[PDB]
RNA sequence: CUUGAGUCUCGUAGAGGGGGGUAGAAUUCCAGGUGUAGCGGUGAAAUGCGUAGAGAUCUGGAGGAAUACCGGUGGCGAAGGCGGCCCCCUGGACGAAGACUGACGCUCAGGUGCGAAAGCGUGGGGAGCAAACAGGAUUAGAUACCCUGGUAGUCCACGCCGUAAACGAUGUCGACUUGGAGGUUGUGCCCUUGAGGCGUGGCUUCCGGAGCUAACGCGUUAAGUCGACCGCCUGGGGAGUACGGCCGCAAGGUUAAAACUCAAAUGAAUUGACGGGGGC
């Protein structure tokens, strides 16, 4: 199992979904023995450029450590969802459990 | 390549000692493991020549090591080609 | 019909022609006139003086809406485009800002082979 | 000039937008190292971080948006 | 036996390769909105486009191909080559400190594989570009040349083709031989450490000593001093052609002559000309 830093932006109107979407997702991860090393929400946040005629989406960061199979299932979940306007998962060399220039400054 | 656990296990399996990682048998076994692994890879990525180069290199190196072993002491060579199922 | 008093101008400026057209924050165009739409042809239609006269005959052609300020979307390095923008500056418009909107592809398409001599 | 070596960050992460916008023109384009004096390794790290940020719409690709 | 060659442990850098996603510019098209007579092109126009509403501008969509800035003769790769971002699979190199094997090495005819672009087959796809072709500018004649179009191709899959100034015009491997300046990537020690100072590797660029070379130049990354092995050359033209063999669907590739003909052909450098060029 490897480390990952999943960051996704969800349609701001659906911001009532995040406190349950993160629960379901980290539930899948921990059930896959995935150790959530960090979870952060930065709420709504202004967009640098429009996305599908839309601004100020809702950002969520989460550093996890899980096997690639379940995170592939997770990104498929992302794809089939619609509220999450755009996600990005990227591997990382270790587990990072620290602050972030978003929560540290906002 | 090979996970550290796989290499450690194979070293234990063919190594005369614990830390004997240079013996011809453990080298042949490691190369054989990696070749058998890469079989599945190249069964799918047929156009990936750049790594097939390294695969062919390690195949030829296994061949050279086997020949050295066989002409040094044929007994161990036979035992090894039996454990790994080679020269066939 | 209506009033804007601070519009936006667009000078599409090729090396062979220079067209100028204004709208108001919305892209709904108001008045257009070309350097070639003024009897000029050949190299004559590609002169900064043609830009002067096109600026004039757009300003007057839209003065019915009576605008007083301007954004300018200069696009394409037409020969001497400061000419027409300051012509409009003198035409009774406090130009707010200029913007080079010359479209730049990120290696998107293969350009045609240029002139050979 | 030799900034990140004086600071010693192990990796210029894409999240620190505050420390990125000073390596970016007002047009959004990346500024070369020969102007900012950053070491080439950290210049590469900066380029990758900036591109990731542009993807996440933390930074803009250009001003034309 | 361990110094060559390998294996293991810890790491580092990277447009190395394969697969799949995804992003934002831009081009073209479509949809409408605003909004009319020009647009486009050129030596100048014409062909063309525009009253069926273009062009310009705004919004939406579709689709293909390529990845500005970073970007650096910077990096990676055996070479050809490799450039958004993310993931998956995977090759190589390098460093530190050890441990392990114990000559397991170098080279290589034949052989096998890889091999830019164009090209060929089959099926896709097709925005831009564009051989051929078409039209406009058009002379005893249209070809020149320029425009406006524009198919193959360019793209993908799978097969062939196997050639390039495929170049560093420099075969691979090893040892040795004064320096200086860089770039890049490690790493050890250390000043109070950051910065910064001493080291010590790998790769890479440019000067230049001895030496070498016909000279130009090369010069620790040799074209120096040596060793091992392979490839290749023997005047120019005829000719990388003919014949034959092999290979290929084909285009052709590969191997490779002779007759005849000339008394040269060629390399580097030197001195002048070369004014419808510069400067004084
Ligand atoms: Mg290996
Ligand atoms: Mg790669
Ligand atoms: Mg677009
Ligand atoms: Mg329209
Ligand atoms: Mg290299
Ligand atoms: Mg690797
Ligand atoms: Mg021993
Ligand atoms: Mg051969
Ligand atoms: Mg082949
Ligand atoms: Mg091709
Ligand atoms: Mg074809
Ligand atoms: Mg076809
Ligand atoms: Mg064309
Ligand atoms: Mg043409
Ligand atoms: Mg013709
Ligand atoms: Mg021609
Ligand atoms: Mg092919
Ligand atoms: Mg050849
Ligand atoms: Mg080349
Ligand atoms: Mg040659
Ligand atoms: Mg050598
Ligand atoms: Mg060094
Ligand atoms: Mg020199
Ligand atoms: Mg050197
Ligand atoms: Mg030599
Ligand atoms: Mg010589
Ligand atoms: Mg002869
Ligand atoms: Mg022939
Ligand atoms: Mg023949
Ligand atoms: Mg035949």
């Amino acid at each position: 199992m490897r480390h990952y830093e999943i960051v996704f932006m969800v349609h701001p109107d659906q911001s009532e979904q995040v406190p349950g979407m993160i629960e379901r997702y980290t539930a899948a991860i921990t059930g896959a023995e995935g150790k959530i090393h960090r979870l952060e929400d930065w709420g709504r946040r202004q967009l640098a450029y429009p996305i599908n005629k839309l601004h100020k989406a809702h950002y969520v960061l989460m550093n996890v450590e899980a096997p690639q199979e379940v995170i592939d299932e997770l990104e498929t979940t992302f794809r089939f969802n619609d509220a999450v306007i755009r996600s990005m998962v990227m591997r990382t060399k270790h587990a990072v459990t620290e602050a972030s220039p978003m929560v540290k400054a906002k | 390549s090979l996970s550290t656990e796989a290499t450690a296990k194979i070293v234990s399996e063919f190594g005369r000692d614990a830390n004997d990682t240079g013996s011809t048998e453990v080298q042949v076994a490691l190369l054989t493991a990696q070749i058998n692994h890469l079989q599945g890879h190249f069964a799918e990525h047929k156009k990936d020549h750049h790594s097939r180069r390294g695969l062919l290199r390690m195949v030829s190196q296994r061949r050279k090591l086997l020949d050295y072993l066989k002409r040094k002491d044929v007994a161990r060579y036979t035992q090894l080609i039996e454990r790994l199922g080679l020269r066939r | 019909r209506k009033q804007v008093s601070d519009g936006v101008a667009h000078i599409h400026a090729s090396f062979n022609n220079t067209i100028v057209t204004i709208t108001d924050r919305q892209g709904n165009a108001l008045g257009w006139a070309t350097a070639g739409g003024s009897g000029f042809r050949g190299s004559r239609k590609s002169t900064p003086f043609a830009a002067q006269v096109a600026a004039e005959r757009c300003a007057d052609a839209v003065k019915e809406y009576g605008i007083k300020n301007l954004e300018v979307m200069v696009k394409g390095p037409g020969p001497g485009r400061e000419s027409t923008i300051r012509a409009l500056n003198a035409a009774g418009f406090r130009i707010t800002n200029i913007t080079d909107v010359t479209p730049i592809p990120h290696n998107g398409c293969r350009p045609p082979k240029k002139r050979r001599v | 000039f030799c900034r990140f070596t004086a600071e010693g960050v192990q990796e210029i992460d894409y999240k620190d937008i505050a420390t990125l916008k000073n390596y970016i023109t007002e047009s959004g384009k990346i500024v070369p190292s020969r102007i900012t004096g950053t070491r080439a390794k950290y210049q590469r790290q900066l380029a990758r971080a900036i591109k990731r940020a542009r993807y996440l719409s933390l930074l803009p690709y250009t001003d034309r948006h």
